[PDB]
Parts: C-alpha cells; sequence; structure tokens
RNA sequence: AAACUGCGGACGGCUCAUUAUAACAGUAAUAGUUUCUUUGGUUACAAGGAUAGCUUUGUGAAUGAUAAAGAUAAUACUUGAGACAAUUCAUUCAAGUGAGUUAGGAUGCCACGACAAUUGUAGACAAGUAACCAAUGAGAAUUUCUGAUCUAUCAAUCAGUUGGUAGUAUCGAGGACUACCAAGAUUAUAACGGAUAACGAGGAAUUGGGGUUCGACAUCGGAGAGGGAGCUUUACAGAUGGCUACCACUUCUAAGGAAGGCAGCAGGCGCGUAAAUUACCCACUUUCGAAUUGAAGAGGUAGUGACGACACAU
RNA sequence: AUUACUUUGAAUAAAAUAAGGUGUUUAAAGCAAAACAUUAUGUUAAUGAAUAUUCAAGCAUGGGACAAUGC
C-alpha cells in the first residue's frame, strides 16, 4: 500500500483515518473490493475525485501489461456507400483500471466511461467487467 | 547633457561617450515608440560628454545658456503656499480653475459626492438588513 | 519561450508529427523559480487575463499548522531534509510541495511537510507530521 | 397614398405617393416602362428644424 | 482569430431575423447582456423592419439615444441592445407597449399589450444556488440574479416579475398540469400542456407536450417554458394562439 | 467476394485494377509535367530554328512542311506543322510561334 | 485647436506556402479552464509630490529625430477613511445533480483589502469608479466518438517513447516538463515511410439509377505576413500597415548615418497560353471611438470587361 | 446480455438544391408588395415557404425475423 517515496494518501482523507468511497452515477454499483480494500488510488472512479462524464463505451480487454491501466479494443463495422457493404474495423483505447477489479484479465468484456484526461492517452476509466474464457495465459491487471 | 557632432543625445544610462547604436526608446528618451512595444534600436551618444560634442547643455552644468561649440498655482493646497489669494493674470481676466482649498465649488461637491453618496449607502443597508430579516420565514415553516 | 502543446511530441504509434503552425501564447510555459532557503523575496508575475501570481524566489518562514492541537503558528524553517522526487532538492534546500523540512518548535511554548505551492501562491505553508 | 405611417419620434409621416399619370422629402422614385405611372415615397418633416437636423 | 469578434456577416446572422441576402455585407451584431446571440433580436431590427419607424441606421441611432425606448421598466440607449423573449418593450411617445413572444413560424412576434399588463413580465428560473454566507438566490432566463427568494422557487419554475417594484408576484411550479410555451427547435413557438416527462439519467430530459387540439409533440427539457397553471395563460398569446396548422 | 462484410476486398480490387487503364493512368502519374513538352498548358510560345519537310506516310506522296521550335519554359525542341497551304512563306526565324497540339489528345 | 489621460488599431481586408488522423464536419465533455465589452446584484468643507502641451536656449541632412532649464493640472501616479469580500493551508458539519468531503456553514493564523479624496448647471436626478458573485458563453480554448486521396519498387515502427508516483509549469487537464520505478505502445482491419500541380467543410459540373471529377476563391473553421527564432503592451498577439537579432532583399544620404516590409486598395517589373482604374464618396450594411456630429481603398458609386446568365433589333 | 437491422422522433448556420407565393412589361432575377380599403383606418399584429433534406457517426424509442459476440 505504501511502497513509494512519498506517503500515499487518499484525495479525501479524514479521521473518525477513514476509508472514503463515493459512488459514480447512472447505476454502476461500486465493487466490494473498493469498500473494504486498503489500496490507494487517486484515479479510481469510486475512491477519488474523478467524475464520469458523457461518453460511455465498451470493448474487449486485450493488454494488461501496464500499471493500473489496460488497453480496450473496440470492434465495429464501417459502411461504404458505393458498394453497399460493411467492413471490419477496430480502435484501441487506453483506459485506467483501478485495483478494485483484482480478477480482471485479458479477454474480458469491460464497460468504460469518460473522465478528465489522466495521461497522454488515457481518458476513459473502467466501470465494470464481465469475465470470459481462458487462453492458456491468465494475465491479470 | 548635450547633443553630439551629429546632434545626438548622450544616452545617460549608457555611461559611454560615443554614438551608441542601441535599443533606442522612451526608456532612453532618445526615441518615441512609434507603435505598441516599439523599441527602435538606434545609435545615440555616450553619456560622458567629450571630444566631438557639440552642444553641451548640462554636465554638472546649469543655465549657462548652453555653450555649444564644445504661470501659477491652480490647485489649492498649493495655491495656498503662496480665492482672494490666487495669482491671476491679464478685458477678459482669466484666472485658472482653483482646486483643493475646500475647492470653493464645495457646494456642488457637497450636494453631490459624500452626502449624495452616503445617503444611498445608508439607505441600501436597511433593505440589506430588512430583506435578510424577512428570510426568517425561509426555514421556520418550510422545515 | 517554453511551450506546453502536444504538437512537438510523437503519436501513440511512435510516428513523428508534422508541424502546421508556429508557436502560440496559449500554450506558453515559464521558467521554474526554485524557492531556495534565504531572505524574503517574491516577484509578481503578470499571468494571463491580468491575474497576478506571487513567485516566491527565496523564503525563510512559513505558517505551519498542527492537526492534533488545532493550532497554526508561524515558524522559521531550518533545513530541507527530504524530497520525495529529487534528492538534489535536498542539497540546494529548494522548497516545493511535499518537501519534508525540519523546523524548530519554538512557538510549539504553547518534522514538517510542506502543503502549499511557493512558486505559485508565493509563500510556504505546511503541517506537522 | 398607398400606405401611410405616422412617425412621432422622427416627427414625420411615411407615405408611398403614387403618381397616376422645404419641409418635404422627395426620393425613391421609379417609373414603369415607357413612362406613365410613377411611384415613390413622400416624407414630410413639418418643422423646418426637422429638415435642419433630421437629414443624413 | 486572436480574440472576440465584432462584425457579423449577413449570411451568418440567425435565420429568424429574415435579413435580405442582398441587403448588405454585414448584419448588426447584438451586444452582450441578458440574452444570447441567437436568442435575441437586436433593437435596430425591431424598429427598422418590424415597425418600419426608421428606414436606415442613421434614423435608428437618432431614436434609441434619444431616450425613447423603455426595455422592461428601465430605459435602454444602446442601438444593438439584445431584445429577446417576452421582456416588454414600450414607447411612451407613441403610447404603445409591445412584447416579444415566439410564434409557430420560429419568429419573434410583437404582441400588443395594454398599459396595465405591460407593468409585469414573466421570467423562467434557470438555476438556484446557495451564496456565501448562506444567501440563496435564483437566476432567471434573463440573466437576473434576484435577491432573497421564496424557498420553493426551484430550478425550472416560472416567476412573475414587476417592472416598477421588482418583487415576485406569483410563481408557477413545473408539473404535469401546466401550460408551456416553446422556445426550442421544431416545436418552437407552440403552446401546449405538459403531460409526461420521461427521464434519462445520461444526457437529457424529454418532455411530451400535448397541444390543445390533441397533437402530441416531444422536446428537450431545456426548451420548455411554463406559461401558466391549469390550462391558463398569464399573458396574451400571439395572433395564432400558439396553434400549429399541419 | 460478394459477401455483405466484404467491402475491403471489393475496394482494393478496384484500386489496383484501375492502374491498367491506359487513359486514366496517364492523367494521374507524374509525367505530364516532365515528359509532355506542353505540360498542362493549352498552347505554348517558342522560337523557330529550322524549317523541315516531312515526307508523308506510305499511301501518300508529298512533303508536309514543318518547323523545329524550341519553347521558352521547358527549352525542349518540338517539330511543329504549318497549318495551311503555302504558310511556310510567312514563317521566319527567331520569332514567336504559338503551338497548340493537334486534333488528337497529344 | 494642441497636449496629457481613456478607448482602439488582437475586428475588418488579403492569400493558400505549411499541413495525410494533423486540420475540418457532425457529436459529446469541461464535476478540467475562462477574461474584455455589456447586463442583474452585493460589498475628511478633501491630503501629497512631477509631468506634457506652455516659455527659453539647441543640435543633426534627415525619420512620425532628439538635449537642458523655468513652471502648471487629473478620473495620469500615491497616502489616507467613511467599517466586508475574495486567495492558500490544516481540521470539521453538511442539501441540488445521473454522480462530488460538492454550492454552503464552523474553527486558526497567513497574504490582498474597496465602493475615485471623481464630473456636469445643465442635460435632487444623472454620470463615474474598486473588487466579488451570476449572465453575455450555445462564445473562446483544450478534449471524447466517427469519417480522408494514391503508394508494399514503403513491413516492421517508437525510447519521453507506453504506464506509475512525487514535484514543476500553465488560465487550466496532461510526459507539457523534471527526478525515481516498470517495459511497455502501434502493425496485414496496412503501423512507419513516400507523393500531391492537398488548406477542410457548406457546395459546383455532369448524371435513369449507381456514380465520376472538382472546391484558392461569397459563408464557416485553420494557417501566414520575405525565412526562422525571441519578446513588449494589454482582457485577448508569440501581433509583424508592433519591436530585437541573424539570413535575403529595397530605399534616402551632406558618406557621418537613417527606415522598410503591397499574401491591404489602385499601380509597376517579371512569369506565363492566361486575367481590370495609380477614379469618387462614408449617402446603403456595419464597425471603431471620449460618442446621435469624426474615420473606414470595409461598403457604395463610377470606368474596363464576347468569362458566363436573361429578354430582345435588322 | 449486448451489438447489428428496421420505424418514429429529439437536436440540427445561412447561402446553395428541390420548392410555396409573388405579373421585375415576361425571364434570369429579388423577397419583395398588393387583390383592397379605389387607399391615411386594417385587409394587417400582412407575407418570410412546415422551407423537406443532410451522408458517416452520436441520443431515445416501437419490433425480433434475418445475423454477430459467451453462458
Amino acid at each position: 500500500e505504501q511502497t513509494e517515496r512519498a506517503y500515499q494518501k487518499q484525495v479525501f482523507h479524514h479521521h473518525s483515518v477513514k476509508r472514503y468511497h463515493k459512488q459514480i452515477g447512472m447505476g454502476f454499483v461500486t465493487p466490494a473490493e473498493a469498500i473494504k480494500g486498503t489500496y490507494i488510488d487517486k484515479k479510481c472512479p469510486f475512491t477519488s475525485d474523478v467524475s464520469i462524464r458523457g461518453r460511455t463505451l465498451s470493448g474487449i480487454v486485450k493488454s494488461c501489461h501496464m500499471k493500473r491501466t489496460i488497453i480496450v479494443r473496440r470492434d465495429y463495422f464501417h459502411y461504404v456507400s458505393k458498394y453497399q457493404r460493411y467492413e471490419k474495423r477496430h480502435k484501441n483505447i487506453a483506459v485506467h483500471c483501478s485495483p478494485a477489479f483484482r480478477q480482471l484479465k485479458e479477454g474480458d468484456h469491460v464497460v468504460i466511461g469518460q473522465c478528465r484526461p489522466l495521461s497522454k492517452t488515457v481518458r476513459f476509466n473502467v466501470l465494470k467487467f464481465t469475465s470470459r474464457g481462458t487462453g492458456d495465459k491468465k494475465q491479470f491487471a | 547633457g548635450g547633443c553630439d557632432k551629429d546632434g545626438f543625445p548622450m544616452m545617460t544610462g549608457v555611461a559611454t561617450n560615443n554614438r551608441v547604436r542601441l535599443l533606442l526608446d522612451g526608456r532612453n528618451g532618445c526615441y518615441k515608440p512609434l507603435r505598441n512595444g516599439e523599441r527602435r534600436r538606434k545609435t545615440v551618444r555616450g553619456a560622458i560628454v567629450a571630444g566631438d560634442i557639440s552642444v553641451l547643455n548640462t554636465i554638472v552644468v546649469k543655465k549657462g545658456e548652453g555653450e555649444i561649440e564644445g504661470a501659477g498655482p491652480k490647485r489649492a493646497s498649493h495655491i495656498r503656499k503662496l480665492k482672494k489669494f490666487v495669482i491671476r493674470r491679464e478685458k477678459r481676466s482669466k484666472a485658472p480653475k482653483i482646486q483643493r482649498l475646500v475647492t470653493p465649488r464645495r457646494l456642488q461637491h457637497k450636494a453631490q459626492k459624500l452626502e449624495a453618496k452616503k445617503l444611498h449607502k445608508i439607505a441600501m443597508l436597511k433593505e440589506a438588513k430588512r430583506y435578510a430579516a424577512i428570510l426568517n420565514r425561509y426555514k421556520v415553516l418550510k422545515a | 519561450g517554453i511551450t506546453r502543446d502536444s504538437r512537438h511530441k510523437r503519436r501513440a504509434t511512435g510516428g513523428k508529427k508534422n508541424s502546421m503552425q508556429k508557436k502560440k501564447k496559449n500554450t506558453m510555459g515559464r521558467q521554474p523559480a526554485n524557492t531556495r532557503l534565504g531572505a524574503i523575496r517574491v516577484h509578481d508575475v503578470r499571468c494571463r487575463y491580468g491575474i497576478i501570481k506571487r513567485r516566491a524566489l527565496r523564503l525563510e518562514n512559513g505558517n505551519f499548522s498542527w492537526a492534533s492541537q488545532s493550532i497554526t503558528k508561524g515558524t522559521k524553517i531550518l533545513n530541507v531534509v527530504y524530497n520525495a522526487s529529487d534528492n538534489d532538492f535536498v542539497r540546494t534546500n529548494t522548497l516545493v510541495k511535499g518537501a519534508i523540512i525540519e523546523i524548530d518548535p519554538a512557538p510549539f511554548l504553547w518534522l514538517a511537510c510542506i502543503s502549499s505551492r511557493p512558486g505559485q501562491t508565493g509563500s510556504v505553508e505546511g503541517y506537522i507530521l | 397614398t398607398r400606405n401611410l405611417i405616422v412617425n412621432p419620434l422622427l416627427c414625420r409621416k411615411q407615405v408611398v405617393v403614387d403618381i397616376y399619370h422645404q419641409t418635404i422629402v422627395l426620393n425613391g422614385f421609379v417609373t414603369k416602362y415607357g413612362g406613365g405611372k410613377t411611384s415613390g415615397f413622400a416624407l414630410i418633416y413639418d418643422t423646418l428644424s426637422a429638415l435642419k437636423k433630421f437629414v443624413p | 482569430a486572436r480574440g472576440p469578434r465584432h462584425h457579423l456577416k449577413r449570411l451568418n446572422a440567425p435565420h429568424h431575423w429574415m435579413l435580405s441576402k442582398l441587403g448588405g455585407t454585414f448584419a448588426p451584431k447584438p451586444s452582450h447582456g441578458p440574452h444570447g446571440m441567437k436568442e435575441c433580436l437586436p433593437l435596430i431590427l425591431i424598429l427598422r423592419n418590424r415597425l418600419n419607424y426608421a428606414l436606415n441606421g442613421r434614423e435608428v441611432t437618432m431614436i434609441v439615444k434619444n431616450r425613447t425606448i423603455k426595455i422592461d421598466g428601465k430605459i435602454r440607449t444602446d442601438t444593438r441592445y439584445p431584445v429577446g423573449f417576452m421582456d416588454v418593450l414600450s414607447i411612451p411617445r407613441t403610447k404603445e407597449n409591445f412584447r416579444l413572444m415566439y410564434n409557430t413560424k420560429r419568429r419573434f412576434c410583437l404582441v400588443p399589450l395594454t398599459a396595465e399588463q405591460a407593468k409585469f413580465k414573466l421570467c423562467k428560473i434557470e438555476k438556484r444556488v446557495l451564496g456565501t454566507g448562506a444567501i440563496p438566490y435564483i437566476v432567471t432566463h434573463d440573466g437576473r440574479t434576484i435577491r432573497y427568494p421564496h424557498p420553493e422557487l426551484q430550478a425550472n419554475d416560472t416567476i412573475k416579475l414587476n417592472l416598477e417594484t421588482g418583487k415576485i408576484v406569483d410563481f408557477v411550479k413545473f408539473d404535469i398540469g401546466n401550460t408551456a410555451m416553446m422556445i426550442g427547435g421544431n416545436g418552437m413557438g407552440r403552446v401546449g400542456v405538459i403531460v409526461k416527462r420521461e427521464v434519462h439519467p445520461g444526457s437529457f430530459e424529454i418532455v411530451h407536450i400535448k397541444d390543445a387540439k390533441g397533437n402530441t409533440f416531444t422536446t428537450r427539457l431545456n426548451n420548455v417554458f411554463v406559461i401558466g397553471k391549469g390550462t391558463e395563460t398569464l399573458v396574451n398569446l400571439p395572433l395564432d394562439k400558439g396553434i400549429k396548422k399541419p | 467476394a460478394r459477401g455483405l462484410h466484404a467491402a475491403r476486398k471489393m475496394l482494393a480490387q478496384r484500386r489496383a485494377n484501375k492502374w491498367a487503364d491506359k487513359e486514366w493512368k496517364k492523367g494521374k502519374l507524374v509525367t505530364r509535367y516532365k515528359c509532355n513538352p506542353l505540360g498542362t498548358a493549352s498552347h505554348a510560345k517558342g522560337l523557330v530554328q529550322e524549317k523541315l519537310g516531312i515526307e508523308t506516310k506510305q499511301p501518300n506522296s508529298g512533303i508536309r512542311k514543318c518547323v523545329r521550335v524550341r519553347l521558352l519554359k521547358n527549352g525542349k525542341k518540338i517539330t511543329a506543322f504549318v497549318p495551311r497551304d503555302g504558310s511556310l512563306n510567312y514563317v521566319n526565324e527567331n520569332d514567336e510561334v504559338l503551338i497548340s497540339g493537334f486534333g488528337r489528345r497529344g
């Protein structure tokens, strides 16, 4: 929890120190691991001061090799007017994943939501995750 | 101070003694910024007066009317220093507009200004006090 | 001047970015003013929209606060003993947020960690560990 | 003639004079093909002071 | 552009001013104030075209600067003052008290009023916030920050304002039994009855408005403007009575 | 590849197969500004430096008069026909001549 | 009149070199920032110095050139009262909104701290000012999602590069920058690179349908002022009909030195197949200003005009 | 359980396109005007096209046949 040069403390820290956890908006239940958990994260949507604004997307988790941050691949179809046919496409989105989802792994469908720019590319935040099958390499966050 | 053989102000700050090609501007007093932030880097003259300085006109100097070749009070705390004691001048006597002795047009400055101002401020306080007073019915019955 | 746009960085794919326009004042940066330890000296920087930032160049005193006793008292800072980011800040005693500074408890009669932005607000304010 | 508008603020009357063949304004006249009928706007400023001041 | 603009090209002007495309290069840019750029009719356009008092801008400045216009209770002397919604306009010299309401043709209309009914004007609350020192206040659609309000004056109600006094006369809540006038898009300038408001947490609040003739048309909550209570109008509706003919 | 989702190949097939167009490829690849003595110009101004007589093709006998013209932009040399009958007499040397293609597009 | 002071020249006008997910179009966020003008509202019968126009003496060929001395004003520059607000930090109580240790209140020190020490005698009533809340803002600026032409004689690319923590800087998020730690990020769904005679869109030409080609140019968005760079002023400029230096040019010269930036309007040279008057007026539209009055090569009028379009002689 | 598909909207700068009206002598045009009160009066608070759209995305909703993604 405290394995760094500076003291790791929550953005909203108070005595009774307490554990602070707000809840995000349109019907996303806060996970249990973020209530009793002792992790510290200033970018977690539940236990920090990052909102969840308009845009909301979904995709398949592909890469879980960066610290508390994952890559979400969205597959869709693009329509070409001349041929009246579709074509497969994809766009990778780098999204933050708080330690509240310990069981998240590569290949699991995840619902993500917009927040303020947290990095050069990271602008979305993980909201909920549904697990899927195994592929011989269980790579967790 | 003085000019130069080519009629050039001996840039004071620049304690040199030679036409000083340098950022010329109001700062130097040898140029007027034509436009916004217009510092016309230009030659001038070194403060130190010397060899080729024509006109001299004030190094350590005074009137000496150069040498080359090498109206009254009109405010009134200051008019006092020296109404009836103002220094007029000359068939169209045109004494200046006196200011700050009480500024004898103090009838206007009392008709307006403080009494015309404090009356409204002391007024506005009561409604400020009264309007908050009728907000005691804000939560007395709503809650 | 120092710039803060992303037009000078590489893409997420590693590809270089090809410029289109010159520098602009919106993304203007400014030189750091490492507030060392010494006599009082601040400068008023005229930022955007006319607002004024107090740029503390050197400071000696700060209004430290004690959380337990609910008391805030002025004190003279002694020595910067720890910086979580750069150990070279300790050698030069540069005052930045989060710097662990030891102070004399002369008015405390009645170790510190800074919690203000001296280079932005213009003074040192902290608390007692 | 045609439409008349009463303007007190400009102290004038805006009337479209139809011709069926120092206090007035005569402008904006356009006839028909080969002459004949001609239309126009008539502005009356009553007071000479209006014409003395209310003119571009 | 390095800063705020000052000119307005004729074709970039809002469509609901009906400016001739060959009239001229520029259009009168409405100065800032109570009403937005696209929600207001500049005072010059009200007199040159709607009322035809002044033929050109030479004769518009000769009027507004002559203290001959009283926007709301106060008097304005700005040639391009933003004259927006039902904020009353009065000319004491000609003894007429107009009002700028909408109509079914997406256009600002000058509804004539009597002297008595021109002394008041309806406002729509935009938000209510608590000031420092616990001094609550509300903001109307005219940008007015009214002082200590009624405790029940919530975000999206409608209040009655007085020009002479400045107090709040009557207030209408936002419910499913009220008459509303439309300030929006397709439904712009239509009167009706609020019957249903379906809520989506994400982006917008959608309100179904039933017309007098049984026509039902939906809209966004922003465009709704309550005009009365219990199928009653507090002001004289325009000539078409807020009715739309298919 | 007629499938519903097969618009990627349906499009790549047309991009590649359009380069076999002898005429479409001509107006797209970069030789009109290098190989063409005219460029995109409708006409051209040049200087005369030789008068030529070209013998006709096999089913004809005669001498089609011509000139050798050097332009002012490229500097290349081009053989130019003389339009009408007896028009070689009116031509001279070191004079401006306007040169405008022929009936067929280059 | 002139001068100081205030406001403006950051709008308008021109051009299309740069630019290939950059810009731009629709869309969404700013609970991640925000001024100027304008609007609603809230918060000692009077002090102090100097300065221009003014006078006088001058220089230099000269610029919209500049020197000394003698004075004289403020709604220019300051002190000071008539008695809070807003900023930072630490602690704490807590109701709208989809959602906030959130608006807001309470405690303790720190910085800042006013409602001109103001103006008409006539158009008590105006007028003016300093901060702070809300509007104007759908505005500006960053940012989310989707969308672009040809090329594989371009198949692997990136090292502040991808992420984390602390700080720094900014109006503000952010590797934007710095220190430490990890090895990550993109790619056959075409990454990276190359070409463009590439500014993007609304749109134009032609079309039975499907489409193909075009768009510098009315309007909107972007960028630039010979080429880069660096800055001052102010609310907004990395301004160039502002300044500094270097690179490259042009002009005056008393030979000592000095200014200049027509991708503004006319006009000239050159270039080419290829393109108009060195005219008049702010009266229409609108903008700027101390404001009904001045200015505007914006705008209008006039001249040239077989680019085009409409009706119509012999 | 989502997506895709399809139907309604919401929202959506103008100019331009199609288009409604209107005798600029017709037409291109312009959004002006006039049947008329034989006109100051009223028609008149006159007309301003609903102007329809607009592809690829984005929001909501009615339907689940044809398709896609794992349990």
